[PDB]
RNA sequence: CCCAUGAACGAGGAAUUCCCAGUAAGUGCGGGUCAUAAGCUUGCGUUGAUUAAGUCCCUGCCCUUUGUACACACCGCCCGU
């Protein structure tokens, strides 16, 4: 089999997270840059590491992969994490409220509010799944 | 000799397929069951005990039965398959499936398919002991 | 030691349960202890459906089914691989296999 | 001037269908002016099947421990009496060429059953290549037994080899043995 | 006994007390395309073509 | 030595008037030789035939045992001998989380035919039921069985055999029982499972002929 | 080594060992032994490939659960005049 052992996997992962800038996709370039930036004490192992880093870039070019925490993808992800909509989803003009929760609100000293549209409760008491 | 009436229609007989685990029967008879057209088992086709209930013997018997029915006028059959029944096993033997498929595949037409194995409202003791059979 | 909390049977709150006979050996096994399967198969196997359907007099006949209730003693049910021995923790599981 | 060999040509032999080339396939580099392309046919499976039919027929006859694989024998045989019959015929061998073997071929074989029992064999088929080549191997055995302890020798059955080679009708002997076994196994269908 | 050209979709594997028969699954091309299964001897490549000379041979599974 | 099918005549057996299909099949019998009479070998043989082969618009799981009563014009005339259900139909109905109620009555018609009707019914699970098992209590079962027997007797003791089989063909008794016992415990699959005849009135040739149209 | 004086001269009791491509097998050649002492062994080439790209059936192994009265560990333990 062609299963890549922990040595080549770990080396390729650390290589791709540290110098993602220089590394690309074409095996010749990955091999060259891998020799340039990594002190690999074999040539066969160097080719194995370059091949796995090429595979990992084929992985990253089509989405994020959990093994690596590159600066660019994490920067984009955190940018997505400060996303805020123009209008808050809690700014509902009308909220549909059942009789029991409006009774609670009246007992909560919040009964003067007119946003809560008292709805018609469901007349069926079927809410548990059948047994069998 | 035979019914040559209404050639464009089907003539119906009934086959009683007794597919025991010992051997299999293919018994085509009159629709009322009183008059028997032809019976071939799995034992008169093969000279071996283990192949008596084999699918090969059942297929041979079914082909012979279909040939005799075709030559004797009958064109379609109602299947009434049955296992040993009684207090003994209720599962039809290996010959039922092959015999029925061979009857279908040998120029015959299948009518109504029924299972008529005996099922007691409750039975007597089986041939084993209270500890079963131990081989 | 006590392998099972129900002793491998379904007898609670009664003294005697009528026995049945294993479908293979005819062993006397209590009806609650016996392993019961309910096979609902086609009278015609899926391989032989096409021939009998083609040779059928009645279009859209829907072939009948074989309904069999099979009782097994523990020995025969183990040998026939219907049930298997399970780990001490997986023994307690009562959910039937998802199939 | 793309004519195959020195006496045939590929510009006219057409079937107007691109799916019946399982036996004669001359449209690319695989075409041989002389089947001695050397190489191996046992390094990995499906590479014996990717032999050209001609080379498989001419080589596969290598059996016993004395003529085992000596390609000089195969190439000398396929050159000899071939050089003669091409000029001495004048007409086309195409008729017999095709119409004995390449549809003498059987249409099923048999395989083992269950977990025990050597008294019958369940009928299966193959995609026609493996069945045809097993028939060809048994026909090589038959040509041997028609030479081995017999009168008609090796390197004079070029008519029979062309028969074994070309395309589509039925006259064989080992293949009718194969067809008897066909029926025996098919008695379980 | 029609010669039907079918495409291999999935190859199961070998069966026998020592291993002597090979299971494949084939889909028809022009017979109201559907999928069936059949056993077969000898080399049958990845996604090759089978000739169902008969439209009824079914192989028992296990 | 002797081929027995060269001396076997084929007769047609006819269905009574209530059935759409008149000819249900053909029957073999030896020629009348010596003491044996073909008209004596055909007076008690029973054809267990599906109802769908008798009425073009009825269910297939209802079998009727029709018995030949006399042969003339090389035609056998049959009569109702019994009714029953196919084994697969009966087995498909016995599910494992419901109560099965069985009832039976011995009752005579107005032409003297004595029929033992067996009816079967199964407790129905309500459409919004969460409880896994719908079991009728024993007194509910007793009430349902009493209603079953009352309805069967009410339908059979007053009508003659012709109208009894007319009711049996669409299983009107089963639907009547299902409608009646809805207030006790909803039943699901009510059928007159079986009809067997115990004694019959002395043969009347004119009765059988009027029975055939 | 030469005279060709003729040996079941054309796939082999029970039980069977080794082997999947430059396999096996046929051959010779060189070392170790040594007097160029091999019929052995260790290597080397030359000729050269029919069969299978599988399974757990036999023998045996391992990443699991399970049973045990074994722990000298199943070639165990052990019962019976």
């Amino acid at each position: 089999g062609r299963v890549r052992t922990k040595t080549v996997k770990k080396a390729a992962r650390v290589i791709i997270e540290k110098y993602y800038t220089r590394l690309g996709n074409d095996f010749h370039t990955n091999k060259r840059v891998c020799e340039e930036i990594a002190i690999i004490p074999s040539k066969k192992l160097r080719n194995k590491i370059a091949g796995y880093v090429t595979h990992l870039m084929k992985r990253i070019q089509r989405g994020p992969v959990r093994g690596i925490s590159i600066k660019l993808q994490e920067e984009e992800r955190e940018r997505r994490d400060n996303y805020v909509p123009e209008v808050s989803a809690l700014d509902q003009e009308i909220i549909e409220v059942d009789p029991d929760t409006k009774e609670m609100l009246k007992l909560l000293d919040f009964g003067s509010l007119s946003n809560l549209q008292v709805t018609q409760p469901t007349v069926g008491m079927n809410f548990k799944t059948p047994r069998g | 000799l035979g019914p040559q009436v209404a050639e464009g229609e089907n003539v119906f007989g009934v086959c009683h397929i007794f597919a025991s685990f010992n051997d299999t029967f293919v018994h085509v008879t009159d629709l009322s069951g009183k008059e028997t057209i032809c019976r071939v088992t799995g034992g008169m086709k093969v000279k071996a005990d283990r192949d008596e209930s084999s699918p090969y013997a059942a297929m041979l018997a079914a082909q012979d039965v279909a040939q005799r029915c075709k030559e004797l006028g009958i064109t379609a059959l109602h299947i009434k398959l049955r296992a040993t029944g009684g207090n003994r096993t209720k599962t039809p033997g290996p010959g039922a499936q092959s015999a029925l498929r061979a009857l279908a595949r040998s120029g015959m037409k299948i009518g109504r398919i029924e299972d008529v194995t005996p099922i007691p409202s409750d039975s007597t003791r089986r041939k084993g002991g209270r500890r079963g059979r131990r081989l | 030691t006590k392998k099972r909390r129900n002793n491998g049977r379904a007898k609670k709150g009664r003294g005697h349960v009528q026995p049945i006979r294993c479908t293979n050996c005819a062993r006397c096994v209590p009806k609650d202890k016996a392993i019961k399967k309910f096979v609902i198969r086609n009278i015609v196997e899926a391989a032989a459906v096409r021939d009998i359907s083609e040779a059928s007099v009645f279009d859209a006949y829907v072939l009948p089914k074989l309904y069999v209730k099979l009782h097994y003693c523990v020995s025969c049910v183990i040998h026939s691989k219907v049930v298997r021995n399970r780990s001490r923790e997986a023994r307690k599981d009562r959910t039937p296999p998802p199939r | 001037d793309i004519k195959l060999f020195g006496k045939w040509s590929t510009d006219d032999v057409q079937i107007n269908d691109i799916s019946l080339q399982d036996y004669i396939a001359v449209k690319e580099k695989y075409a041989k002016y002389l089947p001695h392309s050397a190489g191996r046919y046992a390094a990995k499976r499906f590479r014996k099947a990717q032999c050209p039919i001609v080379e498989r027929l001419t080589n596969s006859m290598m059996m016993h421990g004395r003529n085992n694989g000596k390609k000089l024998m195969t190439v000398r045989i396929v050159k000899h009496a071939f050089e003669i019959i091409h000029l001495l015929t004048g007409e086309n061998p195409l008729q017999v060429l095709v119409n004995a073997i390449i549809n003498s071929g059987p249409r099923e074989d048999s395989t083992r059953i269950g977990r025990a029992g050597t008294v019958r064999r369940q009928a299966v088929d193959v995609s026609p290549l493996r069945r045809v080549n097993q028939a060809i191997w048994l026909l090589c055995t038959g040509a041997r037994e028609a030479a081995f302890r017999n009168i008609k020798t090796i390197a004079e059955c070029l008519a029979d080899e062309l028969i074994n080679a070309a395309k589509g009708s039925s006259n064989s002997y080992a293949i009718k043995k194969k067809d008897e076994l066909e029926r025996v196994a098919k008695s379980n269908r | 006994q029609p010669i039907k050209l079918a495409r291999v979709t999935k190859v199961l594997g070998r069966t026998g007390s020592q291993g002597q028969c090979t299971q494949v699954r084939v889909e028809f091309m022009d017979d109201t395309s559907r999928s069936i299964i059949r056993n077969v001897k000898g080399p049958v490549r990845e996604g090759d073509v089978l000739t169902l000379l008969e439209s009824e041979r079914e192989a028992r599974r296990l | 030595v002797v081929d027995p099918f060269s001396k076997k005549d084929w007769y047609d057996v006819k269905a009574p008037a209530m059935f759409n299909i008149r000819n249900i099949g053909k029957t073999l019998v030896t020629r009348t030789q010596g003491t044996k009479i073909a008209s004596d070998g055909l007076k008690g043989r029973v054809f267990e035939v599906s109802l769908a082969d008798l009425q073009n618009d009825e269910v297939a799981f209802r079998k009727f045992k029709l018995i030949t009563e006399d042969v003339q014009g090389k035609n056998c005339l049959t009569n109702f001998h019994g009714m029953d259900l196919t084994r697969d139909k009966m087995c498909s109905m016995v599910k494992k989380w419901q109560t099965m109620i069985e009832a039976h009555v011995d009752v005579k018609t107005t032409d003297g035919y004595l029929l033992r009707l067996f009816c079967v019914g199964f407790t129905k699970k309500r459409n919004n039921q969460i409880r896994k098992t719908s079991y009728a209590q024993h007194q509910q079962v007793r009430q349902i069985r009493k209603k079953m027997m009352e309805i069967m007797t009410r339908e059979v003791q007053t009508n003659d055999l012709k109208e009894v089989v007319n009711k049996l063909i669409p299983d009107s008794i089963g639907k009547d029982i299902e409608k009646a016992c809805q207030s006790i415990y909803p039943l699901h699959d009510v059928f007159v499972r079986k009809v067997k005849m115990l004694k019959k009135p002395k043969f009347e040739l004119g009765k059988l002929m009027e029975l055939h149209g």
